[PDB]
């Protein structure tokens, strides 16, 4: 057969029989920056800004995984006011990784104008970022027991005039994308998953719904607020790129009801657990207060101790189930983080659901997975 | 609660037939999305004009890092390293000693900006507001040494940005 | 007139082609390439400046490496640096290609992009915002604005 | 009196190619809700010219190539063909009035294919052949629409002169009778040019020119941009007629003009609006639902003009 | 009727320039001819302006100085040249000048 | 603003306008102020080539009416 | 003699072109650089398009054949070419001839 070594940051070494596929073995590893490694020399606090950077598309969501572990093995709960703060900022950057999801898959096989569209969108839900942490994508502004901040006066009445337009653009994208027979063409029973072939391989997400299966780590192992949110799960019944095009899609107007319901149910009280030990004092009391003074001093160059354990803390991150596996040896660092990204598995049965199709379906069949290399090599 | 996205029967009754038919035969679909784009090309574009219109920013925004002074003149930074000790990416090494008046100051204060990773854990640790990122997102290099920044560097900035600085503490201090 | 003002008029028509014409290769390796996109996108448009968003390695002017360059993928932009044809320029965008920011002590990380290939204009941040990275290719088109080939040329 | 016509001829074409360009990537980024070029000049009126003297003083990127001579025929073949099938173009007078126009044209396209061909050779790529060998196999497969469909438009012109067809449209555009033709016809001009939504030569994650950067690839560029208005020229003199008074031709030069932008600018609004084909996609369009209902349009608009005692003239 | 009046727009930006000589020159050195209620001038001669008709992004602009610091800035200008005082109206992070 | 785009379509306009005002104007210059004698059969171009000798001078764009009979 | 005037200027116009093309770049003196498997199924495509095109070849004198006066005769002979040429693609149509997948 003929073997094509599709260089570059993805390497995939396809085995072409014609214009069939054959093999396809992704070379992954052009993105690997040994963050594992790296996080055993940081304290706890100092590791949380590399969990922006493994799905950089989902920043937001990638901290709000880490802090849930390191909360569980700290014992603390972050107050009512910051866990609908992590809420609401996950649904707006659910909203970010669908648009960057559904545009650029819509760019790779040709379809170039919704890009520019939605772009615009994400740029000002950047905005939303860049008000609550001063940093437009990589924010670290969820932290273990609450956020940095509170939301600074005039950010939800700008919430809300973003999110009331925001399904007339989906609905712009609908009208170029769902019912037109070139893109039904390119997506309609390509890459097929069965569901029990979707479970075994290690899937999640849209790539489990996609195939029928009824699973949500939003509504079956629930954390924060999402079981005082109401929503719907957007279901596939073809297990094809089509379908996981319309579950992608379909979630993007369930964050907007979402969005809807953290706007107006967001309480009052404070954003970071009152207790000084694990979370910073107030700049006001850290410079009157001896107490508060040594707290914040031992809190930013030792950290807090975390007790002995081990701890798989998993969410529904945007691309999938996104995990990390957290042992802690008691000391301020981390012994070991594992760190659980959704696309190593989809990314892995690529040459599964390759099989049968040809070159031009390997380019909608990444799409689909939502791949990200960021967190696929970590 | 779940939804079904793509779980519906086509009608095949004579009229819904022939409405696919038409669809098929004269392009109806492929027809509205031409009308979806006619309709951008007279909306207004959402283009700025750079470098002379900017692109709105918060007092938050984290930038070029810069040191500052009291009202007196006098640096804040009094040489105790709790920045150096929680930036992650390792980028500050502060050396000090004491002043030749007895004071507790700073005799090297160099950030490798392109180690920095620009997240703040800096001017958050610091307990006398010294260490501050500034509002300043252009400062583009031709050549890596002079994103180096010593002492003097810092200093110049705090001096060059202080007027700004101040009133974007002054506007978000109580958040913090 | 003298010979170095007729040279020098034309050196200010060539440099004002080249720099009117920047047809950018990006090399979107991690998060700066979302930045990068940004730039793209309505807001900033940087296809109004004549930088067009993606231009194939050999149709290329500059080359924008956006995220981290490890060792694995160093000897690949080595590679189609070398194909670009000239004058060919490199914009190294955010901390990791600049000296490999978060993760500058990385057993598989390359120290910055500047051990690989020669770069015009580092642009620091962590992403740049889009804004930051337009200063940086407004920057670079300065720089071609002062470029001085045929006064070399006509003293050598 | 004839040589000061050709360049009358060529050199608008050309400046014709270079705004194109700049209408092109406006036109695309008001549809995105973006600005196109407009710095570079006032409203990017002189982007064009930053652009063609940056690709002339480019450096070569020739590689080793094995047919050197096949390397220069090729973009002097595309560009050579390009301006040859605008002489016989009636506006409304032609430059060279010929009485087999419609097949003179159908003859010089059909030889542009080996600059496509000849191209991927004079590449010692294997992998830029191959994409050469899909490039023709798309172009050739739509030449028989481009055939069928022209030739059941002349029975009711009755003549093969491209002249002939402003007679048969005094009363009424050919669109309104064979607006079915119309329709396959202008989407095989798409095919035809390579343009989207079948543009599969610029697959960058899924071109023949890449051995060709600057200079050349600025040659082959205005090839293909000079067939586009020239095929939408072709369009507009076959399916929507101008009125022509010998008194005033200007008159038809202005009508028959802005019906050849329009349809130009349409390409460009479609480019704008849709994903691409498959390879295979794009053949099964050509083969299993134009091809079958083109051979029925023949038939019936052989026997048409027949059975309603409409046939057309011979002079 | 509107068709009319967006004519009388577009002659009144000429005027609103001052002529055919500052509408020539604004056009080419900033490519914008809008005309906006002018703000304030720094000490450097950069000239800021404002519309709060436009949508959020283009309501404040800076007409750069053609010298700053002995450097001729007609042509070339640079983000970097507004002074820390206007920086912060200038990217919004207050609404007070 | 979408007018923005006319000044290039304007170009494109004229560039297309001058290949068919050119060649109206030419020919009617190089034919005594008429159109180019059309010939495509054998039949038309005995007549033009019967009018080039009736011309007097040898060209067939120069007519004789009735001041050539006696 | 318009015609051989106007087609050696196109030609001679883009020989010009293309030999500047190769040469004006050549004047930067740039620093030295110092650096199939058969298909069936694509040449079944272009065999089919080839006895098409004679197809096409037959059919092209239509419009001079519908000014006869054995109209009858005309017309049977030109829908029997044409449902012939029919006939052809579903026969390839059936045996998997259009088809892309191995
Ligand atoms: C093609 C069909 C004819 C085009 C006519 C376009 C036109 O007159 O626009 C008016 C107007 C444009 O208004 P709009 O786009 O809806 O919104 C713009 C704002 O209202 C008002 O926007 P504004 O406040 O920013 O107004 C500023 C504008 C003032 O408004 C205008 O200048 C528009 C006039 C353009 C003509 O001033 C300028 O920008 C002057 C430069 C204009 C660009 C150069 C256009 C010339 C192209 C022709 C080149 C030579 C041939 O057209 C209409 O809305 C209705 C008529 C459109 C069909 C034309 C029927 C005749
Ligand atoms: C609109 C139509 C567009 C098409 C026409 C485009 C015409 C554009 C103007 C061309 C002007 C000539 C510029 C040639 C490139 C100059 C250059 O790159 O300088 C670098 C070169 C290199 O200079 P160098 O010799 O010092 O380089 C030495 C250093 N190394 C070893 C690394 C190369 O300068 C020249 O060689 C100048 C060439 C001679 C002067 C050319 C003037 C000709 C003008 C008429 C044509
Ligand atoms: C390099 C060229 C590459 C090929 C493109 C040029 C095509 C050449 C054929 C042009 C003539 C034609 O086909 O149209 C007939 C056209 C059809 O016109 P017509 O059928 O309407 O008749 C014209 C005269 N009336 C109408 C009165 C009867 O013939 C002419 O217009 C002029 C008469 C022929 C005299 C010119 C022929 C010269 C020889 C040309 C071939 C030279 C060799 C070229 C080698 C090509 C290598 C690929
Ligand atoms: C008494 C009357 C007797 C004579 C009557 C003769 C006519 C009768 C009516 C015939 C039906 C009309 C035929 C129309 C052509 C159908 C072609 C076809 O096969 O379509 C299905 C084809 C294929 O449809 P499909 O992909 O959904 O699949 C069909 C077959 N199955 C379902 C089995 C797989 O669709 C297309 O052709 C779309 C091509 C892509 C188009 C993208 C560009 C769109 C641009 C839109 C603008 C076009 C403007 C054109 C005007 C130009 C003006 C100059
Ligand atoms: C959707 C994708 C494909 C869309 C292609 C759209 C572009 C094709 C052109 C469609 C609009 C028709 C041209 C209008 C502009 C022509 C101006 C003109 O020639 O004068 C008016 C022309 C008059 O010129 P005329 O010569 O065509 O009118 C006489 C017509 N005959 C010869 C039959 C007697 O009339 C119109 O164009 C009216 C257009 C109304 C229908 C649209
Ligand atoms: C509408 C499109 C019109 C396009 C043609 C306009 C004519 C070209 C004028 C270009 C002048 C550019 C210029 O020097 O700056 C503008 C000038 C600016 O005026 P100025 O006062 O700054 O003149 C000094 C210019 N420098 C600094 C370069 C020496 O205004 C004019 O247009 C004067 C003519
Ligand atoms: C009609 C179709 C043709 C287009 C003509 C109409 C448009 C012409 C506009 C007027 C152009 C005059 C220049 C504009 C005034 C000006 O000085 O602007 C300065 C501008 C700005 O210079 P800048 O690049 O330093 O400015 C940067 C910052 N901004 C853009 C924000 C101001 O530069 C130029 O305009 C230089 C234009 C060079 C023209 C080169 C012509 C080449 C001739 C053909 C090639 C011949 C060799 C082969
Ligand atoms: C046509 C008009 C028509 O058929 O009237 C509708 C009538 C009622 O049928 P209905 O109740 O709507 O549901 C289908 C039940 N057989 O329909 C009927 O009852 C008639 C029987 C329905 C089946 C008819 C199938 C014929 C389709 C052949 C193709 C027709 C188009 C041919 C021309 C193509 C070019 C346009
Ligand atoms: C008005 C009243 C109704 C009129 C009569 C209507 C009934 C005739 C239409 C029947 C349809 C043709 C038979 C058929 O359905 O075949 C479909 C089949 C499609 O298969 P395929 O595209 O490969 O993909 C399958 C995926 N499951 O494809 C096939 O099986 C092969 C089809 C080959 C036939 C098409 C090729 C010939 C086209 C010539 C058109 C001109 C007509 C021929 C001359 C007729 C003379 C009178
Ligand atoms: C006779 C030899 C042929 C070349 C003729 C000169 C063309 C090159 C100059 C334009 C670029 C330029 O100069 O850039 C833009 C300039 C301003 O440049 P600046 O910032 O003042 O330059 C600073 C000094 N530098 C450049 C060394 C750093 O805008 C202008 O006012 C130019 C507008 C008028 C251009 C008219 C062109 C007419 C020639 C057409 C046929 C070639
Ligand atoms: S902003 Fe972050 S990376 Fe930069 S110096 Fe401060 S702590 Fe270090
Ligand atoms: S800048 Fe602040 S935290 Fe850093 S050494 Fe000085 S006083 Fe301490
Ligand atoms: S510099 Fe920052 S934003 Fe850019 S790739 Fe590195 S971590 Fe990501």
């Amino acid at each position: 057969n003929l073997t094509l070594n599709f260089g570059p940051v993805l390497r995939l070494v396809m085995e072409l029989s014609g214009e069939m596929v054959r093999k396809c073995d992704p070379h992954i590893g052009l993105l690997h920056r040994g963050t594992e490694k790296l996080i055993e020399y940081k304290t706890y606090l100092q590791a949380l800004p590399y969990f922006d950077r493994l799905d950089y598309v989902s920043m937001m969501c990638n901290e709000q995984a880490y802090s849930l572990a390191v909360e569980k093995l700290l014992n603390i709960r972050p107050p009512p006011r910051a866990q609908w703060i992590r809420v609401l900022f996950g649904e707006i950057t659910r909203l970010l990784n669908h648009i960057m999801a559904v545009t650029t898959h819509a760019l790779d096989i040709g379809a170039m104008t919704p890009f520019f569209w939605m772009f615009e969108e994400r740029e000002k839900m950047f905005e939303f970022y860049e008000r609550v942490s001063g940093a437009r994508m990589h924010a670290a502004y969820v932290r273990p027991g609450g956020v940095h901040q509170d939301l600074p006066l005039g950010l939800m009445d700008d919430i809300y005039e973003f999110s009331k337009n925001f399904s007339l653009r989906i609905d712009e994208l609908e009208e170029m994308l769902t019912n037109n027979r070139i893109w039904r063409n390119r997506t309609v029973d390509i890459g097929i998953v069965t569901a029990e072939d979707a479970l075994n391989y290690g899937f999640s997400g849209v790539m489990l719904r996609g195939s029928g299966i009824q699973w949500d780590l939003r509504k079956t192992q629930p954390y924060d607020v999402y079981d005082q949110v109401e929503f719907d799960v957007p279901i596939g019944s073809r297990g094809d790129c089509y379908d996981r095009y319309l579950c992608r899609v379909e979630e993007m107007r369930q964050s907007i009801r979402i969005i809807s319901q953290c706007l107006n149910k967001m309480p009052p009280g404070e954003i970071k657990v009152d207790d000084a030990k694990v979370s910073p004092p107030k700049r006001a009391e850290m410079k009157t207060s001896m107490e508060s003074l040594i707290h914040h001093f031992k809190l930013y160059t030792e950290g807090y101790q975390v007790p002995p354990g081990a701890t798989y803390t998993a969410i529904e991150a945007p691309k999938g189930e996104f995990g990390v596996y957290l042992v802690s040896d008691g000391s301020s660092r981390p012994y070991r983080c594992k760190i659980k990204a959704p696309g190593f598995a989809h990314l892995a049965g690529l040459d599964k659901m390759s099989k049968g199709h040809m070159l031009a379906d390997v380019v909608a069949i990444i799409g689909t997975q939502d791949i990200v290399f960021g967190e696929v090599d970590r | 609660t779940y939804k079904y996205v793509n779980l519906r029967e086509p009608s095949m009754d004579m009229k819904s037939v022939t409405d696919r038919a038409a669809q098929t035969l004269l392009w109806t679909e492929l027809i509205r999305g031409l009308g979806m784009t006619l309709s951008y090309l007279f909306r207004e574009p959402a283009t700025i004009n750079y470098p002379f219109e900017k692109g709105p920013l918060s007092p938050r925004f984290r930038g070029e890092h810069a040191l500052r002074r009291y009202p007196s003149g006098e640096e804040r930074c009094i040489a105790c390293k709790l920045c150096e000790a929680v930036c992650p990416a390792q980028a500050i090494t502060i050396e000090a000693e004491p002043r030749a008046d007895g004071s507790r100051r700073t005799t090297r204060y160099d950030i490798d900006m392109t180690k920095c990773i620009y997240c703040g854990f800096c001017q958050e640790a610091c307990p006398v507001d010294a260490i501050v990122e500034g509002p300043n997102f252009e400062f583009s290099t031709e050549t890596h040494e002079e994103l180096l920044y010593n002492k003097e560097k810092l200093l110049n900035n705090g001096d060059k940005w202080e007027a700004e600085i101040a009133a974007n503490i002054q506007a978000d201090y109580l958040y913090r | 007139s003298r010979g170095e003002y007729v040279v020098a008029k034309l050196d200010d028509l060539i440099n004002w082609a080249r720099r009117s014409s920047l047809w950018p290769m990006t090399f979107g390796l991690a998060c700066c390439a979302v930045e990068m996109m940004h730039m793209a996108a309505p807001r900033y448009d940087m296809d109004r400046f004549g930088v067009v968003f993606r231009a194939s390695p050999r149709q290329s002017d500059v080359m924008i490496v956006a995220g981290t360059l490890t060792n694995k993928m160093a000897p690949a932009l080595r590679k189609v640096y070398d194909q670009m044809p000239e004058p060919r320029y490199v914009v190294s965008m955010g901390s990791c290609a600049n000296g490999g920011g978060y993760y500058h002590y990385s057993y598989s990380v390359v120290r910055g992009c500047d051990r690989i290939v020669p770069v015009d204009i580092y642009v620091p941040g962590c992403p740049p915002t889009a804004e930051a990275l337009l200063y940086g290719i407004l920057q670079l088109q300065k720089k071609i604005k002062r470029e001085k080939r045929l006064r070399i040329w006509y003293r050598r | 009196m004839f040589m000061i016509n050709i360049l009358m001829l060529i050199i608008p074409i050309l400046l014709a190619v270079a705004f194109l360009t700049l209408v092109e990537r406006k036109v695309l980024g008001y549809m995105q809700l973006r600005k196109g070029p407009n710095v570079v000049g006032p409203y990017g009126l002189l982007q064009p010219i930053a652009d063609a003297i940056k690709l002339f003083i480019k450096e070569p990127l020739r590689p080793a190539t094995s047919s050197a001579s096949m390397f220069i025929l090729a973009p002097i073949m595309a560009l050579g063909l390009a301006l040859t099938m605008w002489i016989p173009l009636p506006m409304p007078y032609p430059l060279i009035n010929m009485n087999l126009g419609v097949l003179f044209m159908l003859a010089m396209s059909s030889l542009a294919v080996y600059s496509i061909l000849w191209s991927g050779w004079a590449s010692n790529s294997k992998y830029a052949l191959i994409g050469a060998l899909r490039a023709v196999a798309q172009t050739i497969s739509y030449e028989v629409t481009l055939a069928i469909i022209l030739l059941s438009v002349l029975l009711m012109s009755g003549s093969f002169t491209l002249s002939t067809l402003i007679t048969t449209q005094e009363q009424m555009w050919l669109i309104l009778p064979a607006w079915p033709l119309a329709m396959m016809w202008f989407i095989s001009t798409l095919a035809e040019t390579n343009r989207a939504p079948f543009d599969l030569t610029e697959g960058e994650s899924e071109g023949f020119n890449v051995e060709y950067a600057a200079g050349p690839f600025a040659l082959f560029f205005m090839a293909e941009y000079a067939n586009i208005i020239m095929m939408n020229i072709f369009t507009a003199i076959l399916f929507l007629g101008t009125s022509h008074n010998p008194h005033m031709p200007e008159l038809y030069t202005i009508n028959f003009t802005i019906k050849s932008l329009l349809l130009t600018m349409s390409f460009l609004w479609i480019r704008a609006s849709y994903p691409r084909f498959r390879y295979d996609q794009l053949m099964h369009l050509l083969w299993k639902n134009f091809l079958p209902l083109t051979l029925a349009l023949c038939m019936w608009h052989v026997s048409l003009p027949i059975l309603t005692s409409g046939i057309p003239p011979q002079t | 009727m509107e068709l009319l009046q967006v004519l009388k727009r577009g002659l009144q930006q000429v005027s609103g320039h001052g002529g055919l000589r500052g509408y020539l020159r604004v056009l080419f050195r900033a490519n914008d001819v809008r005309v906006g209620t002018l703000v304030g001038e720094d000490k450097y001669g950069n000239k800021y302006y404002e519309d709060n008709k436009q949508f959020f992004g283009r309501h404040r602009w800076v007409i750069y100085t053609t010298e700053m610091n002995g450097k001729n800035t007609f042509w070339d200008v640079d983000g970097s040249m507004v002074p820390p005082e206007w920086h912060r109206w200038l990217h919004c992070m207050t609404d007070d000048p | 603003m979408w007018f923005e785009v006319l000044p290039g379509i304007a170009v494109m306009g004229v560039c297309l306008f001058i290949p068919g005002m050119a060649t109206a104007r030419i020919h009617r210059f190089s034919n005594g102020g008429k159109e180019k004698r059309v010939a495509h059969y054998p039949y038309q171009w005995y007549l033009m080539e019967r009018d080039r000798r009736v011309s007097g001078v040898n060209r067939s764009y120069v007519s004789k009416g009735l001041e050539n009979i006696d | 003699m318009n015609l051989m005037l106007a087609l050696l200027t196109n030609f001679t116009l883009a020989t010009l072109l293309v030999i500047i093309a190769f040469w004006l770049p050549q004047l930067n003196v740039y620093s030295e650089k110092t650096s199939l498997p058969f298909s069936m199924k694509f040449f079944l495509v272009a065999i089919t398009f080839l006895l098409f095109d004679l197809e096409i070849a037959l059919l092209l004198p239509l419009p001079w054949a519908s000014q006869t006066a054995n109209l009858n005769t005309m017309l049977t002979m030109a829908l029997f070419l044409i449902i012939l040429l029919a006939v052809s693609l579903a026969y390839e149509w059936t045996q998997k001839g259009l088809e892309w997948t191995e």
